[PDB]
């Protein structure tokens, strides 16, 4: 399972935000103009309209990468064995043998 | 021992729902919920810190949440998980929480405040857990077989389990600030007030006192908070200060996920009977259970149902 | 996106990722903070529900499968030579029986 | 020994110029001090360090 | 598909009192979510005005 | 078992009871004293 | 009349689920629980006793 990485958006008040381009597993970045955001105790910043939020996400492997996962093989040829029960002159023996 | 917290604060948070249908800001908020656990164990991200008091110290009897711009103090058994029904905590350490959850769309989370104020946060969450084994059990028998299975430790260890953290932004707030006879003044209750306004020379960064701005209008100023002294979680609902890299601090986070032994029923023996080339079973099940068979020959013609009633 | 192998790792330790996704940001909604997103929910946690059965049940000739290492066994399948070499002192003379 | 760097001058991560309860002394510098070696792989030591106190 | 309403009394007595009742709520758009999103749409909607 | 007339008695109040349930013992899990079997549900109680 | 259970004492019985997941030896634990009556009441014996 993967997890999608948001750091926390960058809000530039009163002026235009750009991005860069990332070599993150898979990475987009987008600038929102426009935007008003409200923080609990008003309005985030002191421009209505003059506003531009920069979002940015990239997929990375999730912390249960290491527990939970499925491996992907390519099989070839197999190394036969067997345990085998042999009754020799009258005993019981068991081998382990390939 | 190590208290990473010292350096952290618990953080206000936008919620889609408050408990009335209504969002807010919340001093509990949902920031993500892991479920990677196969025997249904819930991992909850909040922006609660929860085991830590506003003073520095690991009680666990207690959670410290935000009121404003200040750290506040609650008990740890007014915290509550619920989904479709009551969910059983299992743990809890700063911003995470374990529970075992019933079967449900919605998961919510609340706490009693220190002035006995309820607060709660729902977040859309379709839990529906894994079936482990052939058969869809509702609780742990007493007799049974052990499968392996993925839980969440309660240790509070990390093992390279970490979380981004960073200097907060500045927070607004409409209270700071009054208009005395066309003169607007900024209270600082002892902590750094960044302001500015419409009237000339009104950028003023570093306010630590009280300051009133002269020949100017409520409404024409906005003011807010500086913390440059805590570090925050890199929270997606809260935004960050620099275009890029403001700071990235790592915390360690508690309750890795482990390798474990879950316990499952095993259905009770069917009545059988023969036939000519035939097999007659009568099934009894409690709970739906899998069915399955097969040839052993070159062509298994494997087929195989769920069975809900006697069959 | 959205099927077994959405995302990809050569090693578990690896930290070269392979991704297909298909995120895709949002704009957030008005007076909101948030960043919402469009992606193709995880293909591994669907294909956990979506698996079927296993070879353990499905495989012909009866054949039991186990892992770690991966093993097929008790196969019903053609048969198997044995060559025994019996020492000369194991034999009793037809005189003596 | 992996070193840390603080101000143009490099140290131990396990062993700062700023050792007794630091983050209580100095916490805004303390912090920046941190997070200019998140790439460092004693960024943990750094941060064991820099936040253990024994009063 | 009950509704049950009560309260606790002065002397610390339960009194409640449990109707028939076919609670289902209709389909608002073409979703069938079971609580509100963090991202949306708005569509028109009827309510109870907390007004007295 | 399982079926209608898996227990019988001649009247309600009689001492002569047969049973036929598959009442199968099964071993304890380790570490407890409870006592696990296998049995078929009351053929009564499927039939209603 | 006169109360048999004063030569009766609760135990302590094993339980498979004490609500964390795992099982534990409980104060309460369910012995039986019948449901032959066909209003849907339960009765259900437990290693408590209530009412003494
Ligand atoms: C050589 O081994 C065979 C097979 O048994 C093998 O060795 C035994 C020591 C055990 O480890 C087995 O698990 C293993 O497969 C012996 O033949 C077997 O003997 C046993 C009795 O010792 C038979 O069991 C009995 O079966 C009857 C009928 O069901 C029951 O009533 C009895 O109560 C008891 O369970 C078993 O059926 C039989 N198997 C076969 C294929 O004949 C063999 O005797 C032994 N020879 C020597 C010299 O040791």
């Amino acid at each position: 399972e993967y997890k999608t990485v948001i750091p926390s958006p960058y809000v530039k008040c009163c002026g235009t935000a750009e991005c860069k381009d990332k070599s993150l597993p898979d990475y987009s970045c987008k600038v929102f103009t426009g935007v008003y955001p409200f923080m609990w105790g008003g309005a985030y910043c002191f421009c209505d309209t003059e506003n531009t939020q920069l979002s940015e996400a990239h997929v990375e492997k999730s912390e249960s990468c290491k527990t939970e996962f499925a491996s992907a093989y390519r099989a070839h040829t197999a190394s036969a064995s067997a345990k085998l029960r042999v009754l020799y002159q009258g005993n019981n023996v068991t081998v382990s043998a390939y | 021992n190590f208290n990473v917290y010292k350096a952290i604060r618990p953080y206000l948070a936008h919620c889609p729902d408050c408990g009335e249908g209504h969002s807010c800001h919340s001093p509990v908020a949902l920031e993500r919920i892991r479920n990677e656990a196969t025997d249904g164990t819930l991992k909850i991200q909040v922006s609660l810190q929860i085991g830590i008091k506003t003073d520095d110290s690991h009680d666990w009897t207690k959670l410290r949440y935000m009121d404003n711009h200040m750290p506040a103090d609650a008990e740890r058994a007014r915290l509550f998980v619920r989904t479709s029904a009551p969910c059983t905590i299992t743990g809890t350490m700063g911003h995470f929480i374990l529970a075992r959850c019933p079967k449900g769309e919605t998961l919510t989370v609340g706490f009693t405040d220190g002035r006995k104020i309820s607060h709660s946060c729902t977040h859309p969450f379709h839990h529906d857990p894994p079936v482990i084994g052939r058969e869809k059990f509702h609780s742990r028998p007493q007799h049974g077989r052990e499968l392996p299975c993925s839980t969440y430790a309660q240790s509070t260890a990390a093992t390279a389990e970490e979380i981004e953290v960073h200097m907060p932004p500045d927070t607004p707030d409409r209270t700071l600030m009054s208009q005395q006879s066309g003169n607007v003044k900024i209270t600082v209750n002892s902590q750094t007030v960044r302001y500015k306004c419409n009237c000339g020379d009104s950028n003023e960064g570093l306010t630590t006192t009280d300051k009133v701005i002269n020949n100017c209008k409520v409404d024409q100023c906005h003011a807010a908070v500086t913390n440059h002294k805590k570090w925050q979680y890199n929270s997606p609902l809260v935004p960050r200060n620099a275009e890029l890299g403001d700071r990235k601090g790592k915390v360690h986070i508690p309750f890795p996920l482990a390798n474990v032994t879950c316990r499952v029923p095993k259905a009770r023996n069917p009545t059988v009977t023969y036939g000519k080339n035939q097999v007659i079973m009568l099934l009894y099940p409690d709970h739906p259970t899998l069915l399955s068979y097969r040839n052993m020959g070159e062509e298994p013609n494997y087929q195989e149902e769920w069975v809900t009633h006697k069959k | 996106p959205g099927q077994f192998g959405d995302i990809q790792s050569r090693t578990p330790e690896s930290e070269d990722v392979y991704a297909n996704t298909q995120l895709v940001l949002q704009r957030p909604s008005a007076g909101t903070v948030h960043v919402p997103y469009s992606q193709a929910p995880s293909g591994f946690k669907y294909w956990l529900k979506e698996r079927g059965a296993s070879l353990q049940h499905t495989a012909p000739f009866g054949c039991q499968i186990a892992t770690n290492p991966v093993r097929a066994m008790n196969c019903a399948v053609g048969n198997m030579p044995i060559s025994i070499d019996i020492p000369d002192a194991a034999f009793t003379r037809v005189v003596d029986a | 020994p992996v070193m840390c760097l603080l101000a143009n001058t490099t140290f131990p991560c396990s062993q700062p110029p700023c050792t007794p309860c630091c983050y209580e002394k100095e916490p805004e510098e303390t912090l920046r001090m941190l997070e200019d070696n998140v790439m460092r792989p004693g960024y943990y030591q750094l941060l064991q360090a820099s936040l253990t106190c024994s009063p």
